[PDB]
C-alpha cells in the first residue's frame, strides 16, 4: 500500500533549461526507487535504479536524488526527445507500486497549424454514412479551437476529435476533427467548412469545400 | 537484446488469457520475470512475478488465485496467464525481466526493471469483434499536400497503419482512435507530401487489425 505520489502532474519547460520531478513515498521506501521514462506509444525505459544510480546507456543529464520519504529526478539541457511521461516505482516491499507519472511537454516557438479538409469518400457514401475530416498538422501550443460550419450554420454535437502526443523532433502537435452525418443529411447541404482558431494565427482560418 | 510478446487478444468476461515472452537473440543472465499492466491512458500497475532463484511468487491482491507466471529455464521465455477476466482487466500488459537483485527478503527478490517487452493489449468485452473499413482521404490544391486514410467501425483495439509498406515515415501522423457512439472505434492516419509528387508517386496505406485477422491496403490517389 506504499502510495507513491508524483508531483507535479503536468510540466512545460523550454529546451535547454532544467526539469525537476519529485516522487514522495508515503511510508519511506529508503533508496529502493526507480525512475522509468515512457515516450509516446513505446514501452517504459529504465533511467535510474537505486536512489540515483543511472542505468546503462543513459546520459548524465538525468540525475536522481532522495532517501526515505522524498525523491527527485532532474533533467538538464532538455532535448525535444525528452517529451515523455516519467514514472517512479518502489521495490522496498511488495506489492510493487508506481507513481501516477509526470508528463513533460517541451516548450518551443509558436507554430501555426496547416489546415486541410477532406470530403467523405464516394465509397463511404454508398454505405450510408459520411465522414468529413479536418486536419491541423504540426503546430504548437496544444490548445486550439476547431468549429464545423455546414450550410454555413455552426455544428454542435456531431464531431469527435483526437490529438497526437507531442512529436519528439519538432515538439509539435497534430489534430483531427471528424464530422459525421448520415448520407441523406450530407446530400441536402452544400458547403462544408472547419474554422480554426490558434494562438499562432492572427485571425481564424477556414478551409471549405462545396459538394460537387 | 529485447523482449517479444504475443499478439493482442480479446477475451469475453470470465475467461482466461495467456501472453508469452520469446527472447529475440539468445537467453540472458536474469533472475526475475514480472508483469505490469497499464490501462488505456492510466499509469502502471504491478501484477506479479517469479524468482526462479528462490522458487517463489508474489502477486497483487487484485490477482490472488487468478494469475500464473511461468519462466521456462531453457528457452528463456515466459508465458503468463490471467483467469476470471473482468472488463476492468482491459489494458496493455508488459513482460519485464530483471538482471541482478537488489533486495531479497521474506523469500523473494526485488530490483530495478531492466528490460521491458513491447506490450500486449488484451481487451475484455462480450462485444463481438469487427474489423475496420478503410476509406481514402484524397488530396487537392502547389507546395506540400496532405493525404490520408480513414479506419472506421472496428471494435477491439488496436489497429496499426503504415504507408507504402513501411517505406514512408516522415510527416506521418496516426491519430489516437476515438470510440464512436456506435461502440466501434475510428481512426485516421495522414501524411504530408510535396505537391509535385502526386500522379507520379503512389501512396498506399496498410492497416492491420489482428483481433480479426484482417489487413487492408488502400490506394490513395487524387480524384477526378
Amino acid at each position: 500500500e506504499i502510495e507513491l505520489t508524483q508531483s507535479p502532474a503536468t510540466l512545460s519547460v523550454s529546451p535547454g533549461e532544467r526539469a525537476t520531478l519529485s516522487c514522495r513515498a508515503s511510508q519511506s521506501v529508503s533508496s529502493n526507487l526507480a525512475w522509468y521514462q515512457q515516450k509516446p506509444g513505446q514501452a517504459p525505459r529504465l533511467l535510474i535504479y537505486g536512489a540515483s544510480t543511472r542505468a546503462t546507456g543513459i546520459p548524465a543529464r538525468f540525475s536522481g536524488s532522495g532517501s526515505g520519504t522524498e525523491f527527485t529526478l532532474t533533467v538538464s539541457r532538455l532535448e525535444p526527445e525528452d517529451s515523455a511521461v516519467y514514472f517512479c516505482q518502489q521495490y522496498y516491499r511488495s506489492p510493487l507500486t508506481f507513481g501516477g507519472g509526470t508528463k513533460v511537454e517541451i516548450k518551443r516557438t509558436v507554430a501555426a497549424p496547416s489546415v486541410f479538409i477532406f470530403p467523405p469518400s464516394d465509397e463511404q457514401l454508398k454505405s450510408g454514412t459520411a465522414s468529413v475530416v479536418c486536419l491541423l498538422n504540426n503546430f504548437y501550443p496544444r490548445e486550439a479551437k476547431v468549429q464545423w460550419k455546414v450550410d454555413n450554420a455552426l455544428q454542435s454535437g456531431n464531431s469527435q476529435e483526437s490529438v497526437t502526443e507531442q512529436d519528439s523532433k519538432d515538439s509539435t502537435y497534430s489534430l483531427s476533427s471528424t464530422l459525421t452525418l448520415s448520407k441523406a443529411d450530407y446530400e441536402k447541404h452544400k458547403v462544408y467548412a472547419c474554422e480554426v482558431t490558434h494562438q499562432g494565427l492572427s485571425s481564424p482560418v477556414t478551409k471549405s469545400f462545396n459538394r460537387g | 537484446v529485447q523482449l517479444e510478446q504475443s499478439g493482442a487478444e480479446v477475451k469475453k468476461p470470465g475467461s482466461s488469457v495467456k501472453v508469452s515472452c520469446e527472447t529475440s537473440g539468445g537467453t540472458f543472465d536474469n533472475y526475475a520475470l514480472n508483469w505490469v499492466r497499464q490501462a488505456p491512458g492510466q499509469g502502471l500497475e504491478w501484477i506479479g512475478g517469479v524468482v526462479p532463484l528462490f522458487g517463489t511468487t508474489r502477486n497483487a491482491q487484485k490477482f490472488q488465485g487468478r494469475v500464473t507466471i511461468s519462466d521456462d529455464k531453457s528457452t528463456g521465455t515466459g508465458h503468463m496467464e490471467l483467469r476470471s477476466l473482468r472488463s476492468e482487466d482491459t489494458a496493455v500488459y508488459y513482460c519485464v525481466r530483471s538482471v541482478t537483485p537488489r533486495y531479497c527478503g521474506g523469500g523473494f527478490c526485488y530490483g530495478e526493471f531492466d528490460y521491458w517487452g513491447q506490450g500486449t493489449l488484451v481487451t475484455v468485452s462480450s462485444a463481438s469483434t469487427k474489423g475496420p473499413s478503410v476509406f481514402p482521404l484524397a488530396p487537392s490544391s502547389g507546395g506540400t499536400a496532405a493525404l490520408g486514410c480513414l479506419v472506421k467501425d472496428y471494435f477491439p483495439e488496436p489497429v496499426t497503419v503504415s504507408w507504402n509498406s513501411g517505406a514512408l515515415t516522415s510527416g506521418v501522423h496516426t491519430f489516437p482512435a476515438v470510440l464512436q457512439s456506435s461502440g466501434l472505434y475510428s481512426l485516421s492516419s495522414v501524411v504530408t507530401v510535396p505537391s509535385s509528387s502526386l500522379g507520379t508517386q503512389t501512396y498506399i496505406c496498410n492497416v492491420n487489425h489482428k483481433p480479426s485477422n484482417t489487413k487492408v491496403d488502400k490506394r490513395v490517389e487524387p480524384k477526378s
